[PDB]
């Protein structure tokens, strides 16, 4: 309905019963209220945007058209509110519409009576000026003016009553606060307006304080004195002016509400801690027990805007103090008995506590030459309380998690300029280091950059502190790794795809981290990282125990931890991987080649060195091709050896030796480049389906083509780009040029990017290296649907009618019915064509024993048999139930009949026999092994069930040409031939 | 292509592409004519979209034709380098900085001077389409790009001599004669060129001559002594060894 | 009719079956346009109604006079192009109700040398897809009256006949032992 809910709006204000289409309009404001506040509906966000931003008819209009109507009033009210939650929608986007917006509040307060409707249109005003503190339109806004204008208020200021005069209070600051050239000649005098006015209004002693006028001029003055520096040096009088005015702003009263007017001090104090302090430390231990029962209340913002002061309170002092060494000793000495205080007791709350311990770690530079005693004893209690509190007494899983961050900061702030801690609570330190690491995903997002930089923090306290309690860095690091793969198999659940930020954050986010805190720290994380995950391989016993038939591991709880390792140091190594990862290249390939001799069928190893071998190649590691030529001369030899055992692969574990292989680089390829060519060739086989693996091959390819010299790799393009043409092949198809000529006078990566980097490859592979696709590689599996199965046709099938009877030939129909029942991808489809071929099958044995008296025989169907029989093998062992349903008993019943012969070498049994002994020696299935073997269980039991005693005495016919071919099956070099 | 500065071809393909009998007819087949003009008229964007499609099409009509005709895909396969060359001259001149440098445009001479067409198996249209779409792209190069002007000046003289030898190798003495007397008037600035034309000018000769009589061999291979001799003779070749 | 409601359209198309056979030519063919839209509409029961209509057409319109207008020609034509292209509606048994109108003995002959010339006058290029299949299926529907039918195709079982091994050493040898 919307744009006619504008539309109606314009029309109702022209009513003839005043305030009778107010009600109806306020519903419709309802309406377009609940259609753009949880919108999410990005066309027509910018059209709503420009009707109620407009000249013609709209929210703007319509608020500036009813100031002539007390009907109309909180009609401007509530399409305040709407606005104020429409701007606070978008954000800088909302550029060039405030001018409207800036005119409309004046008059909305100038020409107006009700405090309910100039409460929230001020509030915006000072909002919108908040909302672009970096913008041009502030130079549209009349600023230095406007000023004057609602001075002229305080002119005329006839008593409007508190919410109204808050939120004039907060503009008159935040004209100053924001864009503030355009006051400068009147500041002593709204200071001395804003402290007198405070002054009168709080230390009034006939009446109470009106609560709510104190917290408008608090937050006033708040924003009156941002940016607004007037020093004790300058002008102490408003310094300590406005320190008592803060300091008897939070006075403990009993039956004290509205707990937002103390939180206005405190902002105001936590906003000007650094500001006003010399008459801020005589009031030291009232500042201190007022500040701490304060804290205390069951309320929220004030509690933190009073921690956030006087954790900066504290700052301030501590700065104050180490200015010199021995002249602040009272501040010194009553710092030191104050934060004797908290640390004994019973009262922690974890934020009582976690202050007095950050303030009392971090009182150790002023402390150190003085006392030097005191030391050593901080840093001992600490942890010892660390230990006592949430070690052995479990409560995580509730809220006592969040503060373990800044309780690291403070350990490691005192702990950075100290001296040695010999021997007892160092592993109890590194223990809660990681435990602090390990509580780490039920977290909220943005806190980890608290979280890794108390890491790098005590990190930074560990490094600096002997080379004996740098080993100790390492256990920190390789318990945390031990920690984080104990994770499941892809309040809730953790897995390795989180930690990876906590790591990234590490390895590649120091120079904001070291320039603070007073190149050469994820140097070590990384040596630390490299030899935790190379002593954690060395460690996992992953021989997987025999049920790869079954296996399943025997510690099941290695495995998932090591695959958790490989896959996370699959995103998380080669990021900073410059000067870092290339000395120790040879010592990690070097073990991992060594345990993936041990351990091949692991497919963790050699994503592993893929990784490796990748940050090499980044590195050009071999390029001066010492213990450089030892991992050349070792990846060799490693790639010769992986490329001979990987026949038997078959699962990803193949796929990860292939994307091994085609990672290698290519000087360790242009030596022998004919041992990786059917790496080349089985990953352009696979790569069809399995994308990714055409993907590395394909940028094996562009790596080969481009470094390899022209006149080597050149005699093995003839078998690499030819099975390159699948990707290119993949109703019938589309219309051209001489069919519209007619015509028009009668009427992961996904395969679609492979095709286009297999053209892009073709095309900028050259020409004279380009026409090799078409060359054929053997022409028998070309031309295997091209011969045509006979020369003379057999299966003269009549097609009887009443009268015609034609003839028809089978023959034709062999070729399209075997492979559309074999391989079909459609239901009705295949069970159609298995229907057909079991009838074309039993017309073929009919035909063949027909007798014939024209020529001298029936036709010997032998050159059809040899090609129907592998199918009709293929089809009685097929994964659907129904076609091996009636696919198996009629092999058997063929196994039967054809087993009748009696001289040695009948074409037709030896057809089937071959057939079988084909089905056996496959290597690729299991279902067809078997189910030949059942056949020639069968083959043998029938022939000698076919047959008298004697003669098969006499002369044995069909045993003996089985022995004959089980005989150089069993001699044959091929491994599956002597399994068949 | 190759400049004149006629509007000819942009129209008749304008008021083609208004109906849908012409507008269908040409983003099926021809489209990187399309590319070319598109590209000649600086509506980059509309080119990319055609030779996106001029790729998609190559697919499209190259896997409907049959295993058996093995011509005819071999002249489908003749197209993708040329097909492919404009793809890559729109991806070098969509980038930036390639704009300020010298090294990309250095590292795009340089593969293209790698990747030629095969001489004696790819004949002379495909040969054309090839060095007069990379001359088009340098001089295109030259126009938006402010040494320079002298590594595309030895491209383009280089690019069309190796194409004057691929013709002789291939009995197309007349086209290569025709190109060769074409570059008689730029390739005397330089000596080092002008060597290298009166040689190719010398082969041409000498293989043109390998068929024709015995009378008129004679006369024919005479004519390259006299013209052979015209330069500063001793400055160059005692210079050059090569 | 042109405003999609099935229910509405069904009855809609019913009055059209009703009152057709007392309209004449010309408003029976202003009135055939707009129904020969209905291929495309998804419900069944108004294809249905269509094909019922349109075979009234085609049983109506076969040559009604000795010489016809053009109108009863053209009526006869869109009838019978549309109720050719309702060989491949997508429905088993909607198209078996259209191919049991094609299939009887008075729209095509049962003769096979008749009936093999007679399919190409039921050809129509806006179908030509199916047509090799509507083909073989119309000339063997023609098969199952037969006297050869219900015998077997071979006489005796296997077991009561020999096993042709062909011993000879001809040039079947030929053949034979320069293969395997």
């Amino acid at each position: 309905g919307v744009r006619c809910s504008l539309l109606r709006l314009q029309e109702t204000l022209s009513a003839a019963d005043r305030c009778g289409a107010a009600l109806a309009g306020h519903q419709l404001i309802r309406g377009l209220g609940q259609e753009c506040v949880l919108s999410s509906s990005p066309a027509v966000l910018a059209l709503q945007t420009s009707l109620v931003f407009s000249r013609d008819f709209g929210l703007l209009v319509f608020v500036r058209k009813s100031l002539n109507s007390i009907e109309f009033r909180e009609c401007r009210e509530e399409i305040l509110k709407f606005l104020c939650i429409f701007l606070e929608k978008m954000g800088q986007k909302i550029a060039p519409y405030s001018v409207e917006i800036k005119n409309t509040c004046t008059s909305v307060y100038t020409k107006d009576r009700a405090a309910k409707c100039k409460i929230p249109a001020l509030d915006l005003l000072i909002k919108l000026l908040q909302t672009f503190r970096s913008s041009r339109l502030m130079d549209e806004f009349k600023i230095g003016e406007l000023f004057s204008k609602f001075y002229g208020e305080l002119a005329l200021k006839k008593k409007i009553p508190d919410t109204v005069l808050e939120k004039v209070y907060e503009l008159l600051g935040l004209l100053g606060e924001v864009h503030p050239s355009e006051m400068i000649n009147n500041a002593e005098n709204l200071f001395r307006a804003f402290l007198g006015e405070l002054k009168t209004q709080m230390t009034s002693a006939v009446r109470e304080p009106k609560l709510p006028v104190l917290a408008g001029c608090l937050k006033g003055l708040s924003s009156l004195l941002c940016n607004f520096t007037k020093s004790m040096e300058e002008d102490p009088q408003t310094s300590r002016e406005i320190f008592n005015f803060v300091l008897k702003a939070i006075r403990p009263q009993i039956d004290l509400k509205r707990y937002a007017v103390p939180s206005a001090g405190l902002r105001l104090f936590a906003l000007h801690a650094s500001q006003f302090s010399t008459c801020l430390l005589d009031n030291y231990v009232s500042l201190f027990e007022v500040l701490l029962k304060w804290c205390a209340h069951t309320n929220v913002e004030l509690k933190k805007a009073a921690l956030s002061a006087l954790e900066s309170f504290l700052k301030q002092v501590s700065n104050m103090v180490a200015k010199n060494a021995e002249m602040h000793k009272n501040k010194l000495q009553y710092f030191m008995e104050q934060f004797y205080g908290i640390i004994r007791n019973v009262d922690s709350n974890n934020k009582e506590l976690s202050i007095a311990i950050r303030g009392y770690g971090l009182f150790a530079g002023p402390c150190k030459v003085i006392n030097a005693k005191d030391v050593d004893f901080m840093y001992v209690e600490l942890i010892q309380r660390c230990k006592q509190m949430f070690l052995t007494q479990t409560d995580t899983g509730d809220d006592r998690v969040y503060q373990m961050p800044s309780f690291l900061q403070s350990v490691a702030s005192v702990l950075l300029y100290l001296d040695t801690v010999p021997e007892v609570y160092t592993p109890v330190l590194e223990h809660l280091v990681v435990m602090q690491i390990d509580s780490f995903p039920q977290y909220s997002p943005k806190m980890q950059l608290v979280c890794c930089r108390a890491i790098v923090k005590v990190f930074l306290a560990l490094a600096a502190k002997g080379p004996v309690l740098r080993n100790c860095i390492s256990t920190v690091v390789h318990q945390g790794l031990i920690r984080i793969c104990s994770k499941p198999v892809v309040w809730k659940v953790p897995t390795y795809k989180d930690y990876v930020d906590l790591f990234r954050h590490l390895l590649s986010s120091d120079q904001m981290m070291d320039s603070i805190l007073a190149e050469s720290l994820n140097h070590l994380l990384y040596d630390e990282f490299v030899k935790s995950v190379l002593k954690i391989v060395e460690k996992l016993d992953l021989t997987l125990e025999i049920q790869a038939a079954n296996l399943h591991p025997a510690k099941p709880k290695d495995f998932s931890a090591f695959i958790n390792l490989v896959e996370f140091c699959r995103e998380i190594l080669p990021e900073k991987q410059a000067e870092f990862f290339e000395p120790w290249v040879y010592s990690f390939s070097y073990e991992l080649i060594l345990q993936s001799t041990r351990l091949p069928l692991i497919s963790g190893f050699y994503k592993l060195l893929s990784i490796t071998v990748r940050n090499a190649k980044k590195i050009k590691y071999f390029e001066g091709v010492p213990e450089k030529y030892s991992c050349f001369a070792l990846f060799v030899k490693f790639g010769k050896e992986v490329a001979v055992k990987m026949k038997q692969y078959k699962d990803e574990l193949l796929a990860s030796c292939l994307t091994f292989l085609l990672s290698l680089p290519h000087n360790i390829i242009e030596l022998d480049v004919r041992a990786y060519v059917p790496a080349l060739q089985m990953a352009f086989k696979l790569g069809l389906s399995y994308t990714p693996l055409a993907e590395v091959g394909l940028n094996a390819l562009e790596e080969w083509s481009i470094y390899i010299d022209r006149h080597v790799m050149q005699p093995y393009y003839k078998d690499i780009l030819p099975c390159l043409d699948g990707y290119l092949k993949t109703t019938k198809n589309n219309w051209e040029v001489s069919a519209l000529s007619r015509a028009a006078q009668k009427g992961a990566i996904s395969l679609e990017e492979i095709r286009i980097r297999v053209v892009q490859m073709l095309g900028s592979l050259g020409g004279q290296i380009n026409k090799n696709l078409l060359t054929v590689t053997s022409s028998d599996e070309m031309m295997k649907s091209y011969v045509a199965w006979d020369r003379e046709k057999r299966l003269s099938f009549a097609v009887p009618f009443r009268e015609m009877k034609p003839v028809i030939f089978l023959d034709v129909f062999l070729p399209r019915v075997t492979e559309l029942a074999l391989t079909a991808s459609d239901r009705q489809t295949k069970v159609a064509a298995c229907e057909l071929l079991h009838s074309m099958v039993m017309f073929m044995l009919g035909k063949a024993t027909q007798m014939p008296e024209g020529g001298q025989g029936a036709p010997p169907m032998y050159q059809l048999y040899k090609r129907t029989f592998p199918v009709l093998l293929r089809l009685a062992c097929d994964v659907d139930q129904v076609t091996r349903q009636l696919y198996e008993p009629l092999v058997m019943q063929l196994i039967h009949w054809f087993t009748n012969n009696k001289k040695f070498e009948s074409q037709d049994t030896v057809a089937l026999l071959e057939a079988i002994l084909d089905g056996i020696v496959d290597p690729v299935d299991s279902t067809l092994r078997d189910f030949c073997g059942r056949c020639i269980r069968e083959f043998l039991k029938w022939s000698i069930k076919q047959i008298t005693p004697q003669q098969q005495e006499k002369s044995p016919v069909n045993t003996k040409s089985l022995f004959k071919r089980l005989y150089s099956l069993a001699l044959h070099p091929n491994a599956f031939k002597r399994l068949g | 292509l190759q400049g004149e500065a006629d509007q000819s071809l942009l129209t008749f393909i304008d008021k083609a592409m208004h109906g849908e009998l012409q507008k269908a007819i040409l983003e099926l087949h021809y489209s990187q004519e399309l590319s070319l003009l598109y590209l000649l008229q600086d509506d980059v964007d509309r080119a990319k979209y055609y030779i996106q499609n001029g790729i998609q099409s190559f697919m499209q009509n190259y896997s409907s034709i049959d295993v058996l005709l093995h011509q005819s895909r071999l002249t489908k396969l003749q197209s993708v380098q040329a097909l492919t060359e404009i793809q890559e001259f729109i991806s070098f001149i969509s980038k930036q900085g390639n704009l300020s440098s010298q090294v990309p445009l250095k590292r795009l001479l340089n593969t293209w001077t790698n990747r030629y067409p095969d001489a004696k198996m790819d004949p002379m249209n495909i040969w054309d389409d090839i060095i007069t779409n990379r001359c088009f792209f340098l001089s295109k190069i030259e126009e938006k790009l402010t040494d320079i002007s002298s590594l595309i000046r030895s491209c383009k003289f280089s690019m069309k001599m190796k194409m004057i030898d691929s013709a002789r190798k291939q009995n197309n003495f007349s086209l290569a004669m025709k190109l060769l007397k074409e570059l008689h008037k730029e390739s005397k600035t330089r000596d080092d060129w002008l060597v290298s034309w009166v040689q190719s000018y010398c082969r041409l000769s000498h293989c043109r001559s390998r068929s024709q009589g015995c009378s008129e061999q004679v006369l024919t291979v005479l004519k390259t002594v006299s013209l052979l001799d015209e330069n500063n003779v001793s400055s160059y070749l005692s210079k050059n060894i090569l | 009719m042109r405003h999609r409601d099935d229910e509405r359209q069904k009855v809609c198309l019913d009055i059209i079956y009703k009152m057709m056979p007392k309209l004449k030519p010309v408003e029976l063919r202003e009135l055939l346009n707009p129904v020969v839209e209905f291929v495309s509409h998804p419900s069944t029961t108004c294809r249905e109604q269509m094909y019922n209509i349109l075979m009234w057409i085609h049983d109506n319109y076969r040559d009604p006079e000795s010489e016809t207008d053009n109108d009863s020609q053209e009526i006869f034509k869109l009838a019978k192009d549309v109720l050719i292209q309702g060989l491949i509606d997508e429905n088993p048994g909607l198209q078996l109700i259209i191919r049991n109108f094609w299939s009887h003995e008075t729209r095509l002959p049962s003769n096979t040398l008749d009936r093999l010339l007679a399919l190409n006058s039921l050809y129509s290029p806006k179908i030509e897809v199916h047509f090799l299949s509507l083909a073989t299926n119309f000339l063997l529907e023609m098969t199952s009256m037969s006297p050869d039918y219900p015998n077997p195709m071979f006489e005796h079982p296997l077991s009561e006949c020999e096993f042709q091994e062909y011993t000879i050493d001809s040039d079947w040898r030929f053949r034979s032992t320069v293969l395997t």
